[PDB]
């Protein structure tokens, strides 16, 4: 229940985003380890300091992950399974970490591209973020 | 409750804002992303689709006057629970929003502040406002009963 | 989500409560609006004091429902199509307060019959409730 | 932040209460009903099936702690902040545990006491132990950085 205008507000915005794509999955995770502390506890491991190797490496890993949804909006679940194991079942990751991260991701895209974060974009990308929530978490 | 730097980048922000133009854009956007929210303002008039809503005369004054209470509240830091008291109890009793809502006003207003400041928006002036934000709804939330 | 093991376990219990369905249909209910005062505002319309004839009316409709799940668990989204339109597109309730209900429900199950209620049991009521507001919300 | 009147079912709830098997018994099912949980408490011995577990000599050890952590918290609920600061600290820093997890032993617990109480567990005295559990989580989560 992605509509037709969903996707294509959608694949438009992200092909406008190129290659800042990493750039903005690293901004997007340090806002969030920031404006939610409790999603650190996930990553006791990295090196969480500002500009710090290891996030901007993970960002890169999100943002292709979200790329190849994009690519494959009319089979999340399929093309996201991987993942899914991943977060649902080895790392047990509270669906609510979820909401924090696609609104940062929200945030960041809206900080660089206020001409296409139009409302209607706006209410495309949330739908977007929260199916991919919804398939990472559903098992 | 906010140590004084964030509230230095909190003021420091707020002061810039267009309470006008921010108030109406906030709320217009709550409606077109999360448009169940509709139900809650019938009153308004054309709430049809998203050019509807960001020009509805209604909407934007709506907004005007959520946003005041939100500089209230900033004007009341240290004390949200009794500067929302009486919304808490309007939004309640009258009202029957159930309080999950009040994140996702919340968020958006978040997001138009970063759609209107773009790089000024620190993850760090963020981090500050979702503080705030948080403790709205916290406040807003508190004499449900 | 819900192995052989888990609807064995299920249906199991459900015998138990047999005629009681709906009478802990009413109690949970009366218990969600009572630790969750939230879930209040979905009902702003009824008569919700204690003991309120039109809760057991709809604590009724709960257990019909609850018991119309437990023999479709094999395909829940079918069987609770019609549900689920109802709370996603027409009451809209947030995904939050089927956590307080599908809890109370449980707390509901062990005042009753903590007999049954053993923790595998427990283990099963809760993906079973969970899987449910899953559909539901959906 | 409770009445007098629930400060009254609560204590006159909990005095009846056997602190030792209830331990035992809300951990016990935390790990059964939520089986993810088991990793951290790997170093417990067995934990592979519901028998083994409910009878492990070190998830019943494990219950009183935690339980009489409880105990203490209602020794001073007009400031559980303070009771738990250590404990946040603690399941922060040196146990990296999501904050949400605590809903889940609030519920466990929950559950236990209703099926050791059932006619007197009602939806009153409930209602004041969703109060506590809330409480002993958000006192929990306070200390997070
Ligand atoms: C839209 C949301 C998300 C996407 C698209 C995503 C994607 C990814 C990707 C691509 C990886 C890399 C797996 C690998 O390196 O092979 C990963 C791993 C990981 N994810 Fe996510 N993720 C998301 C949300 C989250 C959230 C919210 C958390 C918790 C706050 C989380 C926790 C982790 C952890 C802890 C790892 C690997 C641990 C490590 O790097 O050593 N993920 N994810
Ligand atoms: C996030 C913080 C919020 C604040 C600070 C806030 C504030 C206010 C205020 C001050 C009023 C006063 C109306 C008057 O001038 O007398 C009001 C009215 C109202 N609020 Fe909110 N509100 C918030 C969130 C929400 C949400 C999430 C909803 C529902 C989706 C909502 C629904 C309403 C409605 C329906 C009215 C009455 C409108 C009318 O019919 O005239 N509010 N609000
Ligand atoms: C297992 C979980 C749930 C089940 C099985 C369930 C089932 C039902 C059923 C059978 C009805 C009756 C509709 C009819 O009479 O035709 C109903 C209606 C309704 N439900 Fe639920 N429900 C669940 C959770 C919830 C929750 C958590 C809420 C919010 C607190 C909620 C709010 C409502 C409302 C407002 C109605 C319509 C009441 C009216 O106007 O008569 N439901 N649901
Ligand atoms: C109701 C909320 C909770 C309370 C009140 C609580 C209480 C306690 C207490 C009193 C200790 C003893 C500290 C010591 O021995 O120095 C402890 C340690 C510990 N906690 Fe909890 N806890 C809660 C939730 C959780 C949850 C959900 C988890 C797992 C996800 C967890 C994981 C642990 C672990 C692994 C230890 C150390 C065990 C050891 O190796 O000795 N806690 N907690």
């Amino acid at each position: 229940v992605l509509s037709a205008a969903d996707k294509s507000n959608v694949k438009a915005c992200w092909g406008k985003i190129g290659s800042h794509a990493g750039e903005y999955g690293a901004e997007a995770l340090e806002r969030t380890f920031c404006s939610f502390p409790t999603t650190k506890t996930y990553f006791p491991h990295f090196d969480l300091s500002h500009g710090s190797a290891q996030v901007k490496a993970h960002g890169q890993k999100v943002a292709d992950a979200l790329t190849q949804a994009v690519a494959h909006m009319d089979d999340l679940p399929t093309a996201m399974s991987a993942l899914s194991d991943l977060h649902a079942y080895k790392l047990r990751v509270d669906p609510v970490n979820f909401k924090f991260l696609s609104h940062c991701l929200l945030v960041t895209l809206a900080c660089h591209h206020p001409a296409e974060f139009t409302p209607a974009v706006h209410a495309s990308l949330d739908k977007f973020f929260s199916a991919v929530s919804t398939v990472l978490t559903s098992k | 409750f906010l140590t004084a730097e964030e509230k230095g980048l909190v003021n420091g922000l707020w002061g810039k804002v267009n309470v006008d133009e921010v108030g109406g854009e906030a709320l217009g956007r709550l409606l077109v992303v999360y448009p169940w929210t509709q139900r809650f303002f019938e009153s308004f008039g054309d709430l049809s689709s998203a050019d509807a809503i960001m020009s509805n005369a209604k909407v934007k004054a709506h907004g005007k006057k959520v946003l005041n209470s939100f500089s209230d509240g900033l004007k009341n830091i240290d004390d949200l629970k009794g500067a929302f008291a009486k919304l808490s109890e309007l939004h309640c009793d009258k009202l029957h929003v159930d309080p999950e809502n009040f994140r996702l006003l919340g968020n958006v207003l978040v997001c138009v502040l970063a759609h209107h400041f773009g790089h000024d928006f620190n993850p760090q002036v963020q981090a500050a406002f979702q503080k705030v934000v948080a403790g709205v709804a916290n406040a807003l939330a508190h004499k449900y009963h």
